[PDB]
RNA sequence: CAGCUAUAAUUUAGCGUACCUUUUGCAUUAUGGGUUAGCUACUCAAUAGACGUGAGUUAAGCAGAAAGCUUACUGAGAUUUUUUUA
RNA sequence: AUACCGGUAGCGCAAGCGAAUGGUAAUGGAUCUAAUACAACACAUUCAGACAAUCGGCGGUAAGGUCAAUUGUCAAGAGGAGAACAGUCCAGAGGCGAGGCUAAGGUGCCUAACAAUU
């Protein structure tokens, strides 16, 4: 099924005798790759809700929602998806705030 | 009847299967009525074929191809032969005369050209002795060999004068009917020449055979339409001459053979004897002719409706052959397209034996556009401008006919098949009809 | 190759004059190797020759890594395309597996990482009102 | 190749069925595909309903035999434990063998 | 759905939950996508133009691979003078061009 | 305004459809979702459409274009904002470890500067050597050149690295 | 009706209808002798061009090829890039592994001139769709393999496992300079050794 | 390949006869009519015979015996019991 | 179910009801296993059918064989041929 | 350019009217058909099913009771929602990605997302 050699050098970092007895490392490996495929289906969904918080944060904090910043980002045809609108949240503040006073200009010209 | 809907046993053909003796391959085949019928008895027993069994299949299937009026390349018929043809170049050293006759005669009638050294090798095999597989076969079997060797290209000259030598001295023990077929395969080469001398002796010994009372009256209809052609195209050149005996006996025997042809043999025989009174069409024989040639007019290809009409075009101010012209006019109207079918559909078409290339001759009748309607409808063309005072009192209809002859010819000078001349001739036929036509 | 410079220093391949599998290992030595040569003006290629061992392909790397390959019953495509993996890479192997943000950089934050004291200005008249 | 047969329900009681019924029954019709299948994988290639005499036929007699003694035979065979595993589920043993 | 009982947790105690205002919005989303299907249909069809549009489609991929293979099999099963045959009615037709 | 053509969207899937609904799904030509084909207006496709209105969107081809020209245009470059509003915190040990690896300058050398000690012998190596030895003792003796010489090597010490992965 | 056999009907219509088709044929020829669907031409679409958007489309153009070694100093200025399929914020002497660029080779410059967002200390040029004038200078370092992924399936109690272990195809950018913005005061980058390239393309 | 605790997958325990207890190949009746003679004769078609003397197999002047169609391959088997002719065929020649 | 995914990098966050067999349905408080190593189950012969690959075709195979045996073949005279025209 | 078949639901005091979905045939489809149809070609497996919705017999207009009809799912199906969940709703997973848009469901906190309309 899978080579006894490879089982073996996953286990290599378990604990009791699921690390040295091949056939209860055989079953905890096969539950650890299981393990893995979910995570990282995960992976995407977790750092997109951490983007979107930092991005609500970060917008809450001029006034503004994290709704009016991005329905008016995309009604201005700005291209900016979430993981660089967080990463301006976090390391270029005053970018993240010209672009929410502008949004909120051009949101609020009447 | 095994499960209703299942065809029941039929009575005879259960009686001739159910037998202790052997051939039940052959007379499988000649139990199979159409096709592909054929084709998976010869699927079932590709394993098992020995050179009778294709000898047998080369003749059905050149019989089920003659008995739809399907085109022969079509790809059925074609993949059978080919598949035929495997297995002569197989047994191509072991075919008897009998069987190698089978194969070329079937194999020529459905237009599948072997390659030519295999027409060499199985003629050389049916000449290679003293002239003795020709004098142990029957006349039919010469007469098949002939028919198959004047196809297959195969003008070779040497082989064909050891043939005619073999065959002299037997020609007169032959049934008067497969003369026809011999004189017909010597002219279809490149022999009897002059447009090498033992093919022409025993042309002239068969013509003179067929030129005699009481074998011409014996012939069978639709064999005296070809020994009649033969005569007139080939007695001043080699062999019999003028005179009105045979005349007196070709009319005779033409008003007792009358009802046994084919629309598509009545016109082929009438401008034959139309060329033996030339080496016409005398009183009271195209009274009693033309009426079969209306009532052939409704199932009538399109180069016999030319022959027809070239036979009706010297004479057409009379009623009988002006009504018979505007029959002629429908259907060359019927079976040629629109410029723009309807009287069947090609959903329905049957895929089985009788006539059902007949209903895909209808159903829109474009697609049959071979090389010979594309000379024809020029040749129909000039045969309709001939014929004026016939058609010209239906105004419309020889508008839309020269409207369709027009079309036709545009489509198969597009595809090919016409060249500037024909062209020329059809625009001329064209527009003498719209003219004629307004 | 890193900073301009090419980082893989050699390449060693080894191979037999008898052995089956060394018949695509041959041909691309015959016919293959002049144009990787000269394609490759920086790299050095070696011919070692073990007369009963399959073939291998050991790459050393400017980074003092090596890296050996086996290139058993291999056709010359796939020993070619096996150098394109390994020419173009710095040699890390099938356990590095990189940072997943994909993005590795010196000096992230131009105009300073937020703070708690860089709108400490505004928030103050925001909670005036 | 086909596997024929005679219709059943022929042998006797004809006075209780139709004249057209009767004319039905005489009648062979070819076994089921699947019937077929089966036989033609066990084997069965038999031409003839039975086999003829290499006797009887002319210059090829017995020698002191008048003609030979025919032997009806008959169709009875079905034992769980012997004859005919076609005809049984299952093998049966032996009953306690004495 | 529609069980209260029969000890298998389908439903909470009480035998359903009713519609959230979101639910009614989903509903009434879906709802108003199938009136203007409708709706769009009853304009088409009484704005129909005479001899309607056909569109271009290609052979499906069976029809394709079937006639491909009947086309090799013709290639295959052709007589000996047929190329030239073609050939020369090739050449008749352009010299007609 | 004559409605030419029709453009049907599943918005619905497969999965829970009655075999009827399906297949004049299957028959419209739609496979996935999301999935837009052009249909004619015609009465058959208007009655395969009637019978499923709950699981398409159907627009018309007058409709597709002015939406298409709408986004289209909306898509269209614009100039660019000028805004004008006129230190680095911590580094960890792996963060330390990944730009020592990729960023700055470190493996830059040849290859006779930066080399290190060889990984000791893998696993597979060791069996064959252990059985090799095996072969030597049995088949040659204890007292072979072959035996006295591996003892020789096994007896001297060593220059190795650590292994740092699993393999 | 309670066989769950396929019935023969369909098979003894057709035929039925194929047999009588030759008289059919006959009969109407011979009354067309002795005595339905208008279609449109088959258009390929019904609605016209909408003559698409181009975008700045070369996220790699192989401005040139480095010859020999450099050095980056770092700068105060950023750009967000849009790339491989995600966009990512950039400076000199960055490093970004994206999915493999194809028809980029090792030691070549290519210009990201898909370029979202300019910034320095004090101004940002924030780009709808794109800023024109913006574009990233990268260096490709490699086109390597990565680290192998174990993707197992299985399903309990059902004799169900498959087991595959590919390794992703990434490539290494080092970013030279961004260009278009400039930094705030221009307070020092030393005036360094420009980077020696083949520059087999130019704009400056 | 056997599937989940039948008695198929025990093996071999169950003829291919077996039908379940509905013994429906004993339904049908038993015909003990022998076939007639001739059936153990060789049968050769004049086709066969006409064909060889067409080849020259065959002498056609001379008669032509069980013999010479033994010996030519005209009887493509061992006469066992004799030969019978069965024909209808075209023949261009005398034959004894 | 003692792991997974992480720039989480002396320590946290999220995700995660073993496997097998048998069942309509098992984390199941249904079967089985303390662990490790070795041994442990669709084989062979004859015959039959089918397919793939062939051989021979003067029908094939067995055989020393012009013994012999087993498979395989043995039939109908069926108007058709040049791109039109004397 | 459509035609026959049916006697139910409902209605009637009865005799009798009588749908909707439905079956069958013809005609037309540049609507679908990476497939379908058939096979005396060969190899199987299955022949213990469960529940939900809509209409029923026997049950108590009881039972995750048992037995009919139609549809779906599970069986043999992961993912998201229903707190948890064989069979419900959305949706049919080749793999990787720290890209984007949506369905069912949400938008006080746990728990991603508008004091939107407020
Ligand atoms: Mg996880
Ligand atoms: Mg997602
Ligand atoms: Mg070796
Ligand atoms: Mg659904
Ligand atoms: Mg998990
Ligand atoms: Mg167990
Ligand atoms: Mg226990
Ligand atoms: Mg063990
Ligand atoms: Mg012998
Ligand atoms: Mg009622
Ligand atoms: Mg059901
Ligand atoms: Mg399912
Ligand atoms: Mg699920
Ligand atoms: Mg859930």
């Amino acid at each position: 099924p899978i080579n006894r050699q490879k089982i073996l050098q996953l286990a290599s970092s378990f604990r009791g005798r699921a690390r040295t007895c091949i056939n209860i490392a055989r079953l905890r490996v096969e539950k650890a790759l299981q393990h893995a495929y979910v995570g990282r289906k995960l992976k995407k969904r977790h750092w997109r809700s951490v983007w979107i918080q930092r991005i609500n944060a970060a917008s809450r904090e001029h006034g503004m929602s994290y709704t009016g910043l991005i329905t008016g980002l995309k009604a201005e045809n700005v291209a900016l998806n979430r993981k660089v609108l967080s990463e301006l949240a976090m390391s270029e503040p005053f970018s993240f705030k010209a672009l929410v006073e502008q949004v909120r200009h051009m949101r609020g010209l009447p | 009847l095994v499960a209703s809907g299942i065809p029941s046993p039929r009575a005879d053909v259960a009686l001739q299967l159910s037998t202790p003796h052997g051939g039940h391959i052959n007379r499988m085949i000649n139990t199979s009525e159409s096709i592909v019928e054929l084709d998976s008895i010869l699927y079932r027993f590709r394993k098992r074929l020995r050179p009778a069994n294709i000898g047998a299949a080369a003749m059905r299937l050149e019989h089920l191809n003659r008995l739809e009026r399907r085109t022969p390349y079509a790809l059925r018929v074609q993949r059978v032969a080919a598949e035929l043809q495997k297995y002569v170049a197989t047994y191509t050293d072991r075919l008897a005369l009998t069987q190698a006759a089978n194969v070329l005669r079937g194999l020529s009638a459905v237009r599948h050209r072997l390659p030519p050294e295999l027409v060499l090798r199985l003629a050389a095999g049916a000449v290679a002795d003293g002239g003795a597989a020709l004098r142990l076969a029957p006349d039919v079997d010469v007469r098949d060999l002939c028919f198959g060797l004047a196809g297959q290209g195969f003008n070779n000259t040497a082989f064909w004068a050891r043939l005619c030598a073999a065959v002299l001295p037997r020609l007169r023990s032959f049934d008067p009917n497969t003369l026809p077929a011999l004189v017909t395969a010597l002219q279809a080469a490149q022999q009897l020449p002059a447009p090498s001398t033992p093919q022409a002796a025993v042309a002239a010994e068969a013509l003179r055979l067929l030129s005699r009372s009481e074998t011409l009256a014996a012939l069978a209809p639709a064999r005296l339409a070809d020994a009649a052609s033969l005569l007139a195209g080939l007695g001043p050149a080699l062999g019999v001459a003028v005179d009105a005996r045979l005349v007196e006996a070709v009319q005779t025997a033409t008003a007792r053979a009358l009802p046994s042809l084919s629309p598509n043999q009545l016109p082929g025989l009438l401008l034959a004897v139309a060329a033996l009174r030339r080496a016409q069409l005398p009183a009271a024989l195209l009274a009693t002719a033309l009426p079969h040639l209306s009532a052939g007019a409704v199932t009538m290809d399109l180069t016999a409706v030319m022959r027809a009409a070239r036979l009706l075009a010297p004479h057409a101010a009379e009623p009988a052959a002006a009504d018979t012209l505007v029959r002629l006019a429908r259907r060359t109207l019927l079976l040629l397209p629109a410029p723009g079918e309807g009287l069947v559909t090609l959903s329905r078409v049957p895929r089985g034996g009788q006539a059902a290339g007949a209903v895909l001759a209808a159903a829109a009748p474009a697609g049959q556009l071979q090389g010979r309607t594309a000379g024809a409808v020029e040749g129909v063309a000039r045969a309709f401008a001939a014929a004026a005072p016939a058609v010209a009192p239906q105004p419309a209809l020889v508008g839309e006919l020269a409207a369709r002859l027009a079309a036709a010819g545009e489509a198969a000078a597009a595809r090919g098949l016409l060249d500037e001349a024909q062209l020329a001739s059809l625009g001329r036929s064209v527009e003498v009809l719209a003219a004629a036509g307004a | 190759s890193k900073y301009g410079v090419w980082m893989l220093e050699s390449l060693v391949i080894k191979y037999c004059d008898i052995g089956g599998s060394s018949r695509g290992m041959r041909l691309f030595l015959d016919e293959a190797l002049p144009a990787l040569r000269q394609q490759n003006p920086q790299l050095g290629v070696q011919q070692v020759l073990q007369r009963f061992r399959h073939p291998k392909l050991v790459a050393v790397y400017r980074n003092g890594r090596t890296k050996p390959v086996c290139v058993k019953n291999l056709a010359p495509a796939e020993i070619m395309e096996h150098i394109g993996w390994l020419r173009n890479s710095h040699g890390r192997g099938q356990e590095y597996q990189v940072v997943r943000s994909r993005h590795l950089s010196r000096s992230p934050s131009i105009q300073g990482t937020w703070s708690v004291d860089t709108f400490a200005s505004q928030l103050e008249r925001v909670n005036e009102a | 190749g086909i596997i024929w047969h005679r219709q059943a329900n022929y042998r006797h009681a004809r006075h209780a069925k139709s004249a057209s019924q009767l004319t039905r029954l005489k009648r062979w019709k070819p076994l089921a595909p699947a019937f077929a299948a089966k036989l033609r994988k066990l084997g069965f290639s038999e031409r003839y309903w039975a086999a003829p005499d290499p006797q009887d036929v002319p210059g090829f007699h017995s020698p002191r035999g008048r003609v030979e003694r025919p032997r009806r035979s008959a169709v009875p065979d079905m034992d769980h434990t012997t004859g005919e595993p076609a005809l049984r589920q299952s093998w049966q043993p032996p009953n306690r063998q004495r | 759905v529609f069980k209260t009982t029969g000890g298998r947790s389908w439903n909470p105690p009480s035998g359903l939950r009713p519609l959230s205002p979101a639910q009614r919005r989903n509903r009434t989303k879906n709802l108003a996508l199938t009136m203007k299907n409708m709706s769009i249909l009853k304009l088409a069809e009484a704005n129909q133009p005479e001899v309607p549009v056909r569109l271009y489609k290609p052979l499906n991929f069976s029809r394709m691979q079937w006639m491909k293979k009947k086309l090799e099999e013709t290639r295959a099963a052709l007589g000996w003078d047929m190329e030239a045959r073609a050939l020369q009615e090739q050449a008749r037709a352009l010299r007609v061009g | 305004q004559a409605v030419k053509s029709l453009f049907v969207t599943l918005r619905r899937g497969f999965a829970g459809t009655p075999w009827f609904h399906r297949r004049v799904l299957e028959s419209l030509g739609l496979k996935y979702r999301h999935q837009c084909v052009e249909k004619p207006n015609n009465s058959s496709i208007r009655g395969m459409l009637s019978k499923v209105p709950h699981l398409v969107v159907i627009e018309t081809d007058r409709m597709r274009y002015l939406r298409e020209l709408k986004e289209h245009y909306q898509q269209l470059p614009r100039e660019p904002w000028v805004l004008h509003h006129d230190a680095q915190p911590r580094l960890t040990p792996f963060a330390a470890s990944q730009l020592r690896e990729h960023v700055e300058p470190v493996g830059l050398e040849g290859y006779r500067a930066n080399k290190q000690p060889p990984l000791p012998p893998r696993k597979y190596f060791q069996e064959q050597s252990r059985r090799w030895r095996a072969k030597v003792l049995t088949e040659r003796g204890v007292f072979s050149a072959d035996a006295c010489r591996e003892h020789a090597e096994a007896i001297r010490p060593k220059s190795y690295r650590r292994r740092t992965g699993i393999r | 009706y309670k066989s769950n056999k396929r019935s023969l009907k369909p098979l003894n219509t057709a035929a039925s209808w194929q047999a009588v088709q030759p008289l059919l044929a006959e009969q109407r020829q011979r009354a067309a002798v002795e005595g339905w669907r208008p279609r449109l031409g088959p258009i390929v679409d019904t609605c016209l061009p909408p003559i698409p958007a181009v975008p700045l489309p070369t996220e790699c153009r192989r401005v040139g090829v480095i010859t020999g070694q450099y050095s980056l100093e770092p700068e105060r200025t950023f750009a967000v890039v849009e790339l491989a399929g995600s966009q990512y914020k950039v400076t000199t002497d960055d490093v970004l592994f994206v999915n493999q660029l194809k028809g980029v080779a090792v030691n070549d410059v290519v210009a990201l001139e898909r370029v979202l967002l300019l910034g320095s200390r004090a101004e940002t040029v924030v780009g709808r769709p794109y800023v024109p004038g913006g574009v990233v200078l990268a260096a490709v370092e490699e086109h390597f393999r990565d680290g192998k992924v174990h993707v197992f399936k299985k399903r309990r109690r059902k004799r169900y496992r498959k087991y595959q272990a590919p390794r992703p195809h990434l490539t290494t950018l080092r970013i030279l300079q961004v260009r278009g913005i400039d930094p705030a005061p221009g307070d020092e980058s030393a005036r360094l050794p420009e980077l020696p390239v083949a520059l087999l393309d130019a704009r400056y | 390949g056997r599937g989940m605790k039948g008695q198929k997958s025990r093996g071999r325990g169950l003829h291919m006869l077996y039908d379940g207890g509905q013994l429906g190949l004993l339904k049908f009746p038993v015909t003990r009519q022998r076939p007639s003679y001739e059936v153990l004769y060789y049968h050769l078609g004049l086709s066969r015979v006409a064909e060889f003397v067409q080849l020259g197999l065959l002498d056609a002047g001379r008669t032509i015996t069980m013999k010479d169609l033994y010996d030519s391959g005209c009887v493509t088997s061992n006469i066992k019991y004799g030969v019978l002719l069965y024909g209808k065929a075209r023949l261009a020649v005398p034959l004894d």
